[PDB]
């Protein structure tokens, strides 16, 4: 992480990452001119009743605008669990300051 | 600039429409879903095609057909196209009393004749503006009065400024000539021409 400096934070995100690299699974199929209005990153409930889906979660990862009233989408599987914080304890007492490359006094 | 017809010019009897073909072409975007519902998209214009087949020619008719296709291709004007199985005469009187009210620009003309014409024109007949070249088809023609309700198959392809003056009879196709890219035809021994066809398109 670059921009993080709060070591909490970076905790959660990495754990978020975590819970995320265990949903992988992609789904691409079209749809018609309506349902205009889809952007990447919006909530989708996929149900297909052949397979084990009802109001399965995804979330948009590539849509594709056509002039003749096409909608090309690929989906992103994703999870419930992904967006809970589970519980973490303190590193307040693990920090290193450097005290060192100076001269000590006698 | 017409095309060469046994109605101005019966001396060239060949020269008449052995078979006429008035093609349909209104390009669209037609998708089935897998729900059962077929659903189409419409961007493109409609033109009218024409295609005309020809007998036998002699010497003199091929003669004067070919000077005057010559004649569309030097000067780059636009052939017109009369068919007799549409010059039937309902509509008769004057077309400039007539008012149409402007801003029309969906599929149906609204006119007041102003009790200036008589008769009425019947669905299926061929309907043009006077500021246009387009040609439209009367799909439907509903008369209250004096105001008449004309439905036309193509959508308006100009908005009517009130100026505009119907017209329903002598009403020509502003084609222009397709296949003329390779245009030739072949003389045989016994003196007379053959494989003449021309391919025509709407070219409003």
């Amino acid at each position: 992480f670059a921009n993080i400096t709060n070591y909490y934070t970076a905790r959660s995100y990495a754990d978020r990452e975590l819970k995320k690299s265990r949903y992988s699974r992609t789904l691409s199929f079209s749809v018609p001119y309506k349902f205009i209005g889809i952007e990447p990153n919006d909530p989708i409930a996929f149900t297909y009743e052949r397979y084990g889906w009802k109001d399965k979660f995804f979330l948009v990862d590539e849509v594709e605008n056509t002039r003749d009233g096409k909608i090309n989408l690929v989906l992103q599987e994703y999870g419930e669990d992904v967006f809970i914080n589970s519980e973490q304890v303190d590193n307040s007492g693990n920090d290193i300051p450097d005290i060192s490359n100076n001269v000590l006094p006698p | 600039m017409r095309l060469p017809d046994p109605y101005t010019n019966p001396e060239y009897p060949g020269l008449g429409f052995e078979s006429v073909n008035l093609v349909d072409n209104d390009p669209m975007i037609r998708d089935e879903l897998p729900n059962g519902k077929v659903k189409e998209v419409k961007i493109s214009a409609q033109y009218w095609g024409i295609n005309i087949s020809y007998p036998e020619l002699f010497p003199d008719e091929y003669a004067f057909l070919d000077s005057r296709l010559l004649e569309y291709k030097r000067t780059g004007d636009y052939l017109d196209v009369l068919l007799p199985q549409y010059e039937a005469f309902r509509v008769r009187g004057d077309t400039k009393s007539v008012t149409i009210p402007a801003g029309q620009k969906g599929s149906q003309i609204i006119l007041n004749t102003n009790g200036t014409l008589t008769g009425q024109p019947k669905a299926g007949d061929l309907f043009k503006l006077s500021t246009h070249p387009k040609v439209y088809k009367i799909t439907n023609f509903s008369s209250s009065g004096n105001v008449w309700n004309i439905s036309l198959y193509p959508d308006l392809f100009i908005t009517t400024t009130g100026s505009e003056k119907p017209v329903f009879n002598g009403i020509l196709f502003r084609t222009k000539l397709m296949n003329g890219d390779s245009f030739g035809s072949t003389l045989n021994n016994n003196g007379t021409y053959s494989g003449i066809s021309l391919s025509l398109r709407e070219s409003l």
